[PDB]
């Protein structure tokens, strides 16, 4: 869950989609890269932005959403993961991918790119980094037998994960700030 | 905090609400009873013209987008009581506001606005809309308007509603 | 354009028709409102209407991708280079709906000022009235112009119906002169 | 000047410019006079706020400064004289009494009939602290527009003296940069002045138009 | 150096730049090294045009400055009419009462603008749409009252164009009822969010001293924890009379002024509620038949036009109301020569109006204070030294509406 | 500090930044146009 | 000796009238003759202006569904080489955009013949 999240969000960024939209960014830049583009180039540019998308959503099917295997209402269905209904399956985690996308593009505001790269360099990088060190230790204390330190190894780092994580968005981004100090211009009188 | 994601709710949420929209053009949303659409020239029961040519709706509007003039109801050719009537009248849509002073002015009720409001074209004199245009269609019992008063009836009778088809 | 290359007949008559039904959808409005027509577009855009159900819905930023420049707003003297410029940034086919009083003549406000009229500035295919328009007024002047682009000629079919507007337009007389029953 | 300060003199009955449209009602001459100086006791806060201002204000330089005190439907007007206009809009802001220290902007007038005071420019000041409200006024003449720019002691002005410049031809001198601001730099003429026309265009009909309002009659 | 830094147009044509307001940007690299303001691609010769219209003419035209708070500019532009003509005192408590609530629903109206443009400006797609949904309510509400979706004229000087339609009233009660509700799905979308929070909160700060400097108003000076509002101090059309809390915050940034203006609906809602209970049936409109605008608009058949009974008085029964029509219609009253200064608490600020009259029946100088045009005075404080993005939106928090800027 | 720095000329045929406003003397204003701008237009 | 072609261009024929006459088949004697073609249309004037051959190019600042300015702007900007255009305008406010219509000569409504002569004169001087 932990990669499945980073890669998640790093997806939707790496498709220049909302909430980061960042290159494009209408409401800043007008048009941003593409502004200075008409026609069938600009088509190109949107056409490579959905097929990016698609294939992003598709890889994240293959490796988190197992694949085009059928899902749990269907896999007991004989024949489902057979044929042609993989393609069914695959095409409907994919659109579940593609209403991801369409849901934070309706919900979220656009983030600052300066914002989107201290996400990316402060807790995804940070996370997925420490992630990988967690799952290989766990995995290598399985393979040795010690499950039970596996398992209290990865109860607690995915604690103290959310908890620094909660910090850094709260703490470090604290909700306080200073007073200010008077100048040339009379101010009134603060209630 | 799921407070930070309250957003997600409201617009999945209303995802399965039905749309708000109304479908105009197929099914024109219900506007307002008082509301400012197009000016219209109305007409006694018998079907006189009720515009006397008095040029208060266009002395009263601010955008000059009604242009009037008046002439006298001879009785070979008679069009509203009284001795004027308008024979003239414009109102350039290019430049009314809709305000609604003209109505307010008129002392007659001939100049009303109805609900009416589609108006378009390529063409900007097309846009200036004559008295053939703003004149309400004749109704059951109206005769054509060069005609006399009706029997035993004057000017004051009509401003006092005392006629009838 | 090897559109307007193409030879009469079927063929063009067929690319003429695909034209206007692919280009009355899809009219992508530039993001360009002035003074107070701008909050009726929005409005328009807004829930309680739909401008997307006519494949309006992207009001292209850059007026690269824009087709149709719905003025929407009055034009003050220095904003009219700007608004031409604008204009002509955009690329054909273009459109320009004079949305409002103010941006089709001028509306209310007849002085130094204003300019009188977007077409003083550039080509103006649809004058829609009102003080603002409202949205419903906005998408039928909208489907107007749909309705227009729909009948728009190509290649030679072009030149022949610039020069039958032409021959008609020659002739037709000034408002000033159309008297009738003027006293 | 004491008495009532005339801005236009109309002559005839019915509030009309031209030679008049019925024989015989065109020698009443009625001068258009706005309020002169007030009596004394001024109602309300004002009184206060005139005898800070006095106290702060030498009585010379009280008596240089302050041309007239009008109070008219319970507002206070100052009729400040130029110049000087610096000086009592630093004792406004900093006096702790008085405290003025939001100035709402500069707005322009002209009056072309009034001599040697056709330009007049209004300071809407309101205090915050305590509460009140008052406007400075400003008269310069058309052939010498000048004022002393408030930029220093309210920066707000900037915008509004060089709205009032643009709209007016007022020169408030001292400013940091007094360009036009509305209008194009390239502009001929001060839109806002009387004499400046309303630069309209005849409204268009089938076979008439009608001419911009100004060209046409009017009874104000 | 300069080899370093761009020099770029915001532009007028530019989304968040409300399509006439030019913001030029020296930027070094996104950082907005220096800021100016292109002002008056929107100017109109409003002030001027005035002048040569009667009074209740110029209403039509200062209605359409400031558009996004129409009653507020007829209420002003009203208030000082009646000031001159001394009469602010006669204008009937219905009158007085409708005007206040016209006002505060044209402040959650405008509010609504601004946060919907703002967050579009700033990416935040839906909150545009709902903040449309909910304005598109009040504008039901407006059109029935009015007949007009926006620039209404309704407010003339002595009350009211016309009395409320018999629903208008369950409208407006309809609207205290669910206005709160809608509005918390665009609270939601805001409020609270992580995303929003970081794009407004410490954006655009400007302190109070700076408010002062610049003259700022509204919910931009209320930012800096300062109540001050001219519904409080200084009170106009009778709004001593409720009960109502002067919002303000103390962030002095982007996120303090949505804040403010978010629960500035919520204030407007209970004010409207307290009209609603105030409001009782009697005239809208002075009874001095000197001033009073002699119209009566009723509904009929044929539409909206003068009611038949003041065409019978006019036209069969009274030679005095007769001319009274006449007069007041046409040239319309004459004020009493006279130079005042009139402010109300638009949604972004004191408006203020300066009117003077010769004692002619057109208004001898009309000027509006627009709260926006001093307000844009602070985007050289609160843009310069952030990024781009930041500008965007500490000039979405200014929430100019370039129609009162320019005029 | 001049609020706002004066917004650069916007005469007819010429808008660009680099344009120097009008003083009322008719002299360019030095604070229009940005100092990195050279002078012109 | 090549007729000095000149497009002018007004939706009100009055307007092209009023120009084909206060100037004439010569402006003076000492001119070449002069030729007119009237188009009452911009897409028209346009392709008309995209034909070249012009010597100068009236066009109405009032014209309806596309003001003079507008198309004076337009050919400026698309035509190389374009011809001397000369504005009428409706207002004298309407300078201001003259200007920026980069025509080379502007003459306000109503049309003083005179000057209107004066103005192409030395327009094609
Ligand atoms: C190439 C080829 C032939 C291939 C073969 C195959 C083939 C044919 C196709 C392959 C696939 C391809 C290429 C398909 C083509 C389509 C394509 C590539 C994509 C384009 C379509 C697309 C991207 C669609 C989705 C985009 C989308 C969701 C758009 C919606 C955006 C929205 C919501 C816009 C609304 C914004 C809005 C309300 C605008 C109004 C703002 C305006 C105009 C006013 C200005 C204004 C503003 C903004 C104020 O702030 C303001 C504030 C106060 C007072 C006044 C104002 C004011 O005046
Ligand atoms: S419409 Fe009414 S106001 Fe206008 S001329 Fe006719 S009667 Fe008079
Ligand atoms: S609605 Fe107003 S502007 Fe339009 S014609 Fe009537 S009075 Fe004139
Ligand atoms: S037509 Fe009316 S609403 Fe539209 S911009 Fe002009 S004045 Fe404003």
């Amino acid at each position: 869950l932990p990669s499945f999240l980073v890669y998640v969000v790093s997806m939707v960024g790496e498709t220049n989609r909302a909430p980061f939209d960042l290159p494009e960014a209408e409401g800043e830049l007008v048009g941003g890269f593409h502004t200075e583009y008409s026609s069938l180039k600009f088509a190109m540019f949107m056409l490579a932005e959905y097929v990016n998308m698609t294939t992003v959503s598709a890889l994240a099917t293959t490796m988190f959403l197992g694949g085009w295997h059928a899902p749990f209402p269907f896999n007991l269905i004989d024949g489902a993961n057979s044929g042609w209904w993989p393609l069914l399956w695959f095409t409907a985690k994919v659109w579940t991918f593609m209403f991801l996308y369409f849901w934070l593009r309706a919900t979220l505001p656009r983030l600052r790119y300066d914002q989107f790269m201290a996400l990316g360099w402060k807790v995804l990088i940070p996370v997925s980094l420490l992630w990988i060190m967690v799952v290989a230790i766990t995995r290598s204390l399985r393979q040795h037998g010690e499950g039970t330190w596996a398992a209290w190894l990865l109860t607690a780092a995915v604690v103290v994960v959310v908890a620094l994580i909660w910090g850094l968005a709260t703490s470090l981004r604290r909700r306080t700030v200073q007073p200010p100090p008077p100048q040339s211009t009379g101010a009134y009188p603060v209630p | 905090f799921l407070d930070a994601l309250a957003g997600f709710a409201v617009t999945l949420g209303s995802m399965f609400k039905k749309p708000i929209t109304e479908g105009y053009p197929e099914k024109p949303g219900p506007v307002a009873p008082r509301y400012h659409g197009r000016h219209q020239l109305n007409r006694y029961p018998d079907g006189l013209e009720k515009c006397i040519g008095c040029e208060l709706c266009a002395w009263a509007c601010p955008a000059d987008a009604i242009y009037v003039e008046g002439a006298d109801n001879t009785a070979d050719e008679r069009y509203s009581p009284g001795e004027r009537y308008g024979r003239v009248y414009q109102i350039n849509y290019l430049r009314c506001i809709g305000c609604g002073l003209c109505i307010e002015a008129c002392p007659t009720r001939a100049l009303t606005m109805t609900t009416e409001y589609e108006m378009a074209d390529d063409n900007r004199a097309d846009l200036i809309w004559g008295k053939d245009k703003l004149l309400a269609p004749l109704q059951e019992g109206m005769q054509a308007p060069p005609h006399d008063m009706a029997p035993g009836k004057t000017d004051d009778d009509y401003y006092l509603g005392n006629v009838t088809p | 354009g090897l559109e307007e290359r193409l030879p009469g007949g079927i063929l063009l008559s067929t690319v003429e028709t695909v034209a206007g039904y692919v280009r009355k959808g899809s009219l992508w409005p530039a993001t360009f409102g002035l003074a107070c027509c701008a909050i009726e577009m929005m409005s328009t855009a807004g829930p309680r209407f739909d401008i997307a159900r006519f494949g309006m819905e992207r009001f292209s930023a850059t007026p690269r991708q824009a087709d149709l420049m719905i003025v929407a707003g009055r034009v003050s003297q220095k904003m009219a280079p700007v608004l031409r410029q604008i204009y002509d940034q955009m690329v054909e086919p273009k459109w320009v709906l004079a949305m409002g009083v103010c941006a089709s003549s001028g509306g209310m406000f007849n002085n130094y000022a204003v300019v009188q009229g977007v077409d003083h500035v550039v080509p103006v295919d649809i004058y829609l009235p009102g003080c603002p328009p409202r949205p419903e007024m906005l998408l039928h002047a909208i489907l107007k112009l749909h309705d227009k682009i729909q009948q728009m000629p190509l290649g030679v079919n072009r030149e022949e119906a610039i020069r039958e507007a032409e021959q008609a337009a020659l002739a037709v007389p000034p408002t000033i002169e159309l008297k009738g029953l003027l006293r | 000047g004491d008495e009532p300060e005339i801005i236009a003199v109309r002559r005839g009955m019915f509030g009309n410019r031209d030679t008049g449209d019925t024989s015989g009602y065109g020698r009443l001459v009625r001068p258009v006079a706005l309020p002169g100086s007030t009596p004394r006791p001024y109602g309300g806060y004002f009184d206060a706020v005139m005898d800070r201002l006095a106290e702060v204000l030498g009585e010379e330089r009280y008596a240089m400064s302050i041309e007239r005190v009008v109070v008219y439907r319970d507002q206070l007007t100052i009729e400040v004289s130029r110049v000087q206009l610096p000086a009592v809009a630093s004792v406004l802001r900093d006096d702790p009494d008085l405290r003025f220290e939001l100035c709402l902007g500069v707005s322009g007038v002209h009056y072309p009939e009034d001599t040697g005071r056709e330009l007049h420019a209004v300071y809407p000041l309101m205090s915050i602290t305590h509460n009140r409200r008052i406007q400075l006024e400003v008269a310069a003449p058309d052939a010498d527009p000048h004022i002393p720019s408030l930029y220093a002691v309210y920066p707000t002005t900037d915008w509004h003296e060089r709205e009032t410049y643009d709209f007016f031809g007022i020169i408030f001198d001292g400013h940091p940069s007094l360009t036009r601001i509305e209008m194009p730099d390239d502009w001929e003429g001060h839109p806002q002045r009387k004499d400046y026309p309303l630069g309209g265009i005849p409204v268009e009909y089938h076979g008439a138009q009608i001419p911009p309002p100004d060209q046409r009659r009017s009874y104000s | 150096q300069a080899g370093e830094r761009i020099v770029v147009n915001m532009g007028p044509q530019h989304p968040s730049t409300h399509g006439v307001l030019r913001l030029i940007l020296e930027i070094e690299g996104e950082i907005i090294t220096e800021a100016r303001c292109g002002i008056g691609y929107l100017h109109t010769g409003i002030e001027k045009n005035l002048e040569y219209r009667n009074w209740t003419q110029g209403v039509t035209f200062v209605t359409r400055m400031d558009y996004l708070s129409p009653f507020f500019n007829e209420t002003a532009y009203c208030l000082g009419v009646e000031k001159l003509l001394g009469i602010t005192d006669d204008i009937p408590e219905r009158a007085s009462v409708i005007r206040v609530m016209l006002m505060e629903l044209n402040r959650i109206s405008s509010h609504l603008v601004a946060l919907a443009t703002g967050g579009m400006e700033l990416g935040a797609m839906s909150a545009m749409f709902y903040g449309f949904r909910e304005r598109e309510e009040i504008l039901r509400v407006f059109e029935s009252i009015t007949g007009l979706r926006m620039n209404h004229a309704y407010i003339r000087p002595g009350g009211l164009a016309a009395d409320l339609p018999d629903d208008a009233i369950t409208q407006v009660r309809r609207l205290v009822e669910i206005l709160p509700k809608r509005l918390k799905d665009l609270e939601d979308l805001l409020n609270e969010n992580y995303i929003w929070k970081a794009r407004t909160v410490g954006v655009g700060y400007l302190d109070l001293t700076g408010c002062m400097a610049l003259g700022i108003t509204g919910p931009i000076l209320r930012s800096t924890g300062l109540p001050h509002d001219l519904r409080k101090a200084q009170p106009y059309c009778g709004y001593e009379n409720y009960e109502f809390d002067v919002i303000t915050d103390d962030r002095c940034d982007s996120y303090g002024r949505y804040i403010i203006r978010v629960k500035e609906m919520h204030e407007s809602v209970k004010i409207v509620e307290q009209c609603l209970a105030r409001l009782k049936p009697g005239p809208v409109m002075i009874s001095d038949k000197k001033l009073a605008w002699p119209a009566d608009l009723k509904l009929g058949p044929d539409g909206l036009g003068n009611s038949p009974e003041h065409i019978a008085k006019i036209m069969g029964r009274s030679m005095e109301g007769l001319i009274h029509h006449f007069k007041l219609v046409t040239e319309g009253i004459r004020v009493p020569p006279g130079q005042v200064y009139v402010a109300v608490e638009s949604p972004r600020g004191e408006l203020g109006v300066h009117m003077v009259s010769d004692g002619g029946t057109r208004p001898y100088r009309v000027h509006y204070r627009d709260p926006s045009f001093t307000n844009l005075q602070a985007v050289a404080a609160t843009c310069e030294g952030g990024m781009v993005a930041d500008a965007i939106a500490a000039v979405a928090s200014i929430d100019p509406v370039m129609g009162g800027v320019d005029r | 500090h001049p609020t706002p720095l004066p917004n650069p000329g916007v005469y007819a045929r010429h808008n660009s930044v680099d344009v120097p406003a009008r003083l009322p003397d008719g002299s360019e204003s030095p604070l229009s146009v940005s100092t990195i701008l050279p002078h012109r237009t | 000796s090549a007729p000095l072609r000149i497009l002018v261009y007004s939706d009100n024929p009055r307007t092209r009238e009023q120009v084909r006459l206060a100037l004439g088949k010569r402006i003076h004697p000492e001119l070449p003759e002069i030729e007119y073609v009237d188009v009452a249309t911009a897409p028209m004037a346009i392709s008309q202006m995209d034909a070249g051959g012009f010597d100068l190019a009236i066009l109405d600042g009032e014209a309806t569904p596309a003001g003079g300015m507008g198309v004076a702007k337009q050919v400026k900007d698309e035509i190389d080489d374009c011809p001397p255009i000369l504005v009428l305008t409706g207002r004298a406010d309407d300078a201001w955009l003259a200007k920026w219509s980069r025509a080379e000569a502007a003459v306000p409504h109503p049309i003083d013949p005179i000057r209107l002569s004066d103005a192409v004169v030395s327009l094609l001087r």
